[PDB]
């Protein structure tokens, strides 16, 4: 999940 | 607080895991998303990743939950970066610890006139390796 | 140490 956030985050 | 564009795109990337567009994620879709990353997960890890995050109980994720979770995790972020900001000023010629020379300057930019013994003790709190000298991970725990 | 965490929560 924080996968996908840091994916969104950049 | 998430901008709308945050919100946008966090709609996108849950869009992506919601390839029937029903409005939740269930434990399939999340393994069909995972495999295609080239991974193959159980059923009882994808079981666990849907209920880190069902605030419902109701066995799937709804996209309002989604951005709920990261809302979260730019909020410990956004934290973060407050943090090791704070360090980085505090830490005046950026050798990567804070002195007491360095903290007394700090000290008085915040209106507290300090004297070194003042400023000595607050290193001795602060200070759980021993080296006299505050560190990143000593200032965060401290902050906590 | 009060004080930093009382300025760095204002900011
Ligand atoms: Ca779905
Ligand atoms: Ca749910
Ligand atoms: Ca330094
Ligand atoms: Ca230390």
């Amino acid at each position: 999940w924080s996968k996908v956030f840091q994916k969104v985050a950049a | 607080q998430l901008t709308e564009e945050q919100i946008a795109e966090f709609k996108e990337a849950f869009s992506l895991f919601d390839k029937d567009g029903d409005g939740t994620i269930t434990t399939k879709e999340l393994g069909t998303v995972m495999r295609s990353l080239g991974q193959n997960p159980t059923e009882a890890e994808l079981q666990d990743m849907i209920n880190e995050v069902d605030a419902d109980g109701n066995g799937t994720i709804d996209f309002p939950e989604f951005l709920t979770m990261m809302a979260r995790k730019m909020k410990d972020t956004d934290s973060e970066e407050e943090i090791r900001e704070a360090f980085r000023v505090f830490d005046k010629d950026g050798n990567g610890y804070i002195s007491a020379a360095e903290l007394r300057h700090v000290m008085t930019n915040l209106g507290e006139k300090l004297t070194d013994e003042e400023v000595d003790e607050m290193i001795r709190e602060a200070d759980i390796d021993g080296d006299g000298q505050v560190n990143y991970e000593e200032f965060v725990q401290m902050m906590t």
